[PDB]
């Protein structure tokens, strides 16, 4: 029972099964972009205010 | 013809940023991004087209609502330049609802008979009847509410211009409505100020101000060849002027229905209160000044805010206008701005 | 590193200024450089 | 007017582009008043909160938190909607579309959640870009409040059940609430969460005053005035509820706090404050269902 | 006003406005480049995945896809952060 | 006595204006100024390989 | 979405050249309209 | 915009005039709708009732009466504030300076509050002319209604006066997001707590009708849901009297066509539903940001638009 397992886990018993831990983990990278010579067409519209 | 102190009149006797606006923006070309390195008739036609010129050269303190109704109730001609018109909505519920929201011990058949009777007294087709005038309420409840003959002077106005039957039939409806928990409010919301009627036969097309200031309307001495303009309370009987004690602030204008629930047998009181209190403070002052709380449910008054009179002082009281032979205490209210507001009565 | 300065260009531009409007409005669609396209098109079937 | 231009996504099917063309005059709620907004931000898939599509309560929350803007012109590759909240009051007349009852010459339409009426009817799906739009129904404030309360009551009866609230007579013809079928089962399942917050806030309100009044006035002018006008009303209701119910100043006061908040949160959700009014002119004065109606920004 | 002050304040007016315009017109200069990146990054595969892909795109198939993906799975683990991993040796970098 | 207070200097700076044609990115694109995009809903390019 | 068809005949005066040579089928999905014509199809005339 | 000018009297020391320069965007309560007004009508010295400064439940009743005005600009001899209760009609959105630990979000209705936090800075003493200015704290109505409830109950429970031991619950501490918020517990005045108690008691009575008894039947049914749904489980707060209230039709139907359920909702919704509003001042403004910034940091200027 989930109440029983509070007593086991806090008091340090192994409740007959075990877990797998999963963490979402982030970083900050640095990249190199390469682009071919005419890699896009970029039409430009008129400017409005 | 020119002053001594010139700077104050160039502004008085009478933009460049929009000119400077198009200047950087519009004058600039291909931006942005950058690369490195027939006497009278003729005159009239021309002027109408031109008027379309100026009005189409440009483009808010005014709103006009327009509607077509009958002259049975209401009636624009009897009324004048400044007047309160109240809308009336959905005659279809000849107490159909009376079935519900009507407490037991109530012969909810009263409205259907009172009201259907009103119709017999005064079918659906070309038009419908909306637009109750402020006037027509003052007379209908005149004998009901507290002051008589200042109040009945208004009743003499309507019988001789607008029928005592309809007043009596409509009074029977107000009694029957206040009886069965369908109130005169939750009916009769504010419509406007009555700019110009344009009636034909039994028909009327009433223009009137949804909101905005009154005095700035058709204006003139009077609107059309009638008389002046004003929002004259029409009663020295109405125009309950609060602020018995006061300081300068914009006066405010509300619309209150007071009722009698067996204390007087479903009394209808309709009048206007003019004092500087923001609706959250009017409910308090309406609790006072009133002993009409007779349970003898507990829903004594219901109020909505018409608008502002952003000047305290124009409150003229005049028992001096003729809407035909009859004379009425008339209180003139100088300048008014209309905020329609909403109906709040919970208790 | 083979050089510092280089020689780059300037902006390309396209408008609907000719018979390319008459199509923009009446059939209601455009093709880039009709005058070329159309001419290089028409010119082929007379030869 | 301050138009805000919603950007249609990439290529959409020709039948979808004709679906949008028919959406001019419909109310949109836009999360922020940024001049440039996406279509996905407006679409009903953007109302998801707890991982689910919102119920009628979750909607009414959102309708009170984002900005409704009527659609003025729908253009291929743009939707132009002018927010109702911005600018001066009584200005920027923009046309609506009437749905259901007439919308007479005034009355301040409220935009209430769609499920209250035919549920999926008005979903307006766009398959090409895989999104959907549920447009609120523009009903007058007196009728909008009558309805939303009318359905909650039906819900309460339904909660435990063993005079028809459904038939509605509005104007010329009796309006119909029930679409019968299982629509009610779909309507009642979405009001499920609104009904409870209503049932709770009542049962938690009474029991909290019925405990407080007898656990107050027994510890001045409080006592006399209270029992004075409460004769056979509060006290009678006290004996009667305590008859068919059970009965702590410390939990009392801390529960009076948590109720007082939850209560006013429902008064905010509920009461459907009007977004706009109808003020017509040179117009019919009654807008027949499905017809564009003039409308102005403040009641 | 006839004043030396009101003119001078109007000078500040014309002046601060000119600064703002110079800035926003240069934004569309800055932003056209910043936007150019995003549309390149949005369409650019990570190289770790692109190398193994390419050599299966010109060959001539379910096992070839299984053999493909199992191999992208490895090459991504290995060669991502290559300059941080292998950055101490030339021919590995230069290749 | 006299005690005064001084402004010993004022210093402003200059924004740099970057063209986007002086860069190395403008090779990655064929830019062209198309005055009315607001009038064209769908543009296409064709490829016959 | 029923993609609008390829407009042969506008391609009768191409505006440029493609410098890749690849079987484009792999990349199929990145195009709005695509055909694979073997030799000739009746629908090009 | 019907702006109300407010004249700065005489000379307030260059340090005092520098204090008013940073008061733009703050809120003022003026006891009228005017065009000409004196600086001293706005000051906290005007809030003083006969002989006595109102407490912090007394101010709410004073801010109930008079009109909130947000200062727009401050000139050498006048203060310009446009009275939101009236002159809110601007095309775009007057700036409100967020003064609070809290943060607005977008769309949050903003109701004001006397300064009420444990750590606060609302003194603004101006020594040249005797007067001061307490600026109200803007706050989302969800939070401002939680606070008023705290002040009301604290003034009330103390008033019983709790018989039970001398250690009562907190009621002085909130949470908005994270960030424990500790209210100021200082004085409670008879008259200020009476009216707040009087109108609380009064309205919770009118929300009880005949049809209400039909709802009280459903308490045992609620607790059936307490326990078999994860919602409805959450709904019932742990400290729920209702939970303790369960620890029925009564026939008496008057002809059967009234619909007391519907009528009971309407009745409750009016009186009890609108309690934040009657106990405190209701929102008249809601945050709106055109630039698309979706919050307002504390201390920033919140673009604000008319009523929610």
């Amino acid at each position: 029972s989930p109440v029983a397992l509070y007593h086991q886990l806090k008091t340090g018993l192994h409740p007959g099964f075990g877990f797998t831990v999963v963490r979402q983990d982030r970083f900050v990278t640095e990249n190199v972009l390469f682009s071919e010579r005419a890699s896009e067409a970029y039409f430009l519209g008129q400017l409005q205010v | 013809t020119k002053p001594l102190p010139t700077a104050p009149m160039a502004w008085a006797e009478s933009s460049p940023r929009e000119l400077a606006g198009h200047a950087p923006l519009r004058r600039v070309l291909r931006p942005p991004i950058a690369r490195r390195d027939t006497r009278a008739t003729r005159d009239d036609t021309e002027q109408a087209v031109d008027k379309i010129l100026r009005g189409a050269r440009r483009a808010p303190r005014y709103h006009l609502t327009r509607q077509v109704t009958l002259t049975d109730l209401c009636q624009p001609n009897a009324e004048r330049a400044g007047a309160l018109l109240l809308a009336l909505r959905h005659p279809t519920d000849l107490p159909h609802l009376a079935r519900h929201r009507a407490p037991p011990g109530r012969q909810t058949e009263r409205l259907a008979e009172a009201w259907g009777q009103l119709l017999e007294a005064s079918e659906s087709g070309c038009a419908r009847a909306g637009l109750v005038s402020f006037n027509f309420l003052v007379a209908a409840c005149t004998a009901a509410y507290d002051a008589r003959d200042a109040a009945e002077a208004v009743r003499a106005h309507i019988t001789t211009n607008y029928a005592g039957a309809r007043l009596d039939r409509f009074s029977e409806c107000l009694r029957a409505m206040v009886h069965t928990h369908v109130f005169p409010h939750e009916v009769m919301r504010f419509f406007g100020g009555l700019v110009s009627w344009v009636t034909q036969d039994e028909l009327a097309s009433v223009t009137a101000v949804c909101s905005g200031p009154q005095e700035a309307t058709h204006t003139g001495h009077p609107g059309r060849p009638c008389s002046a303009v004003t929002i004259p309370a029409c009663a020295f009987v109405d125009l309950d002027a609060e602020l018995c004690l006061g300081g300068p602030g914009a006066a405010f204008l509300y619309l209150v229905f007071t009722y009698r629930q067996c204390r007087d047998q479903e009394l209808c009181c309709v009048y206007v209160v003019k004092s500087q209190l923001p609706p959250r403070g009017l409910e308090a002052a309406l609790e006072r000044l009133f002993g009409r709380l007779r349970i003898t449910t507990c829903t004594y008054a219901a109020f909505a805010e018409l608008g502002v009179m952003p000047d305290d002082s124009p409150r003229c009281l005049h028992r001096t206008e003729r809407f035909g032979a009859v004379g009425v205490p008339v209180v003139i209210l100088e300048g008014v701005v209309w905020r329609p507001g909403g109906w709040r009565a919970c208790a | 590193e083979d050089t510092e300065a280089d020689v780059p260009v300037t902006y390309g531009e396209m408008v609907l200024n000719g018979a390319n409007l008459v199509t923009a409005l009446v059939m209601g669609k455009a093709v880039r450089s009709l005058d070329d396209v159309g001419r290089h098109l028409l010119d082929m079937q007379e030869e | 007017c301050f138009e805000a231009d919603i950007a249609i996504p990439s290529g959409i099917s020709r039948p979808d582009a004709a679906a949008l063309q028919r959406c001019e005059g419909r109310v949109v709620f836009l999360p922020t008043i940024r001049r440039q907004l996406a279509l996905a931000d407006v679409a009903h898939e953007s109302f998801v909160s707890g991982g689910v599509s919102p119920d009628t309560l979750g909607l009414l929350l959102a309708y009170r938190r984002r900005f409704p803007a009527v659609i003025t012109r729908v253009l291929p590759t743009r939707i132009v909607a002018c927010p109702v909240d911005l600018g001066l009051t009584h200005a920027g007349t923009v046309n609506l579309r009437n749905t259901s009852p007439v919308d007479l010459c005034n009355g301040d339409p409220v935009s209430l959640v769609p499920p209250v009426f035919e549920g999926q009817a008005t979903d307006v799906r766009l398959e090409s870009l895989d999104l959907t739009l549920r447009f609120p129904v523009p009903l007058p404030t007196p009728l909008a409040r009558e309805i939303v309360a009318r359905l909650v009551a039906r819900g309460i009866r339904d909660l435990n059940p063993d005079p028809d609230l459904n038939v509605l007579y509005y104007n010329g013809a009796r309006l119909s609430l029930v679409a019968d079928v299982q629509q009610l089962a779909s309507v009642n399942t979405e009001l499920r969460s609104l009904v409870l917050n209503m049932v709770y806030s009542i049962t938690e309100g009474t029991t909290l005053i019925l405990t407080l009044i007898p656990r107050l006035l027994a510890l001045g002018y409080v006592n006399a005035l209270l029992q004075m006008q409460s004769v056979t009303r509060e006290a009678a209701q006290l004996i009667h509820p305590e008859a068919p119910m059970l009965m702590r100043r410390l939990p009392l006061y801390e529960a009076l706090v948590a109720w007082l908040a939850h209560a006013g949160q429902l008064g905010d959700i509920l009461a459907l404050a009007p977004a706009v009014r109808v003020c017509t002119f040179d117009g019919a004065a009654v807008v027949q269902s499905g017809d564009m109606a003039p409308v102005i920004r403040y009641p | 006003d006839g004043t030396g002050i009101s003119l001078h304040r109007q000078l500040r007016a014309i002046q601060q406005l000119a600064r703002n315009v110079q800035a926003v017109l240069g934004a569309f200069e800055r932003g056209t480049a910043d936007q150019m990146l995003h549309v390149l990054l949005e369409k650019a595969p990570p190289l770790a995945l692109l190398l193994p892909m390419q050599r299966y795109l010109d060959n001539g198939t379910r096992v070839a896809r299984a053999t493909l993906v199992a191999e992208l799975k490895r090459s991504f683990c290995d060669t991502s952060f290559f300059l941080g991993k292998a950055g101490h040796r030339r021919e590995a970098i230069e290749a | 006595d006299v005690e005064f207070d001084a402004l010993l200097g004022s210093y402003c700076n200059t924004l740099s204006l970057v063209r986007f044609l002086e860069l190395g990115l403008s090779v990655a694109c064929v830019c062209t100024k198309f005055p009315e995009l607001a009038y064209m809903n769908e543009g296409r390019v064709q490829f016959e390989v | 979405r029923d993609p609008p068809g390829y407009r042969y005949a506008a391609a009768m005066v191409p505006t440029g050249s493609i410098l890749s040579t690849i079987e484009v089928a792999s990349h199929r999905r990145l195009f709005d309209f695509f055909a694979r014509v073997r030799s000739d199809e009746n629908s090009l005339y």
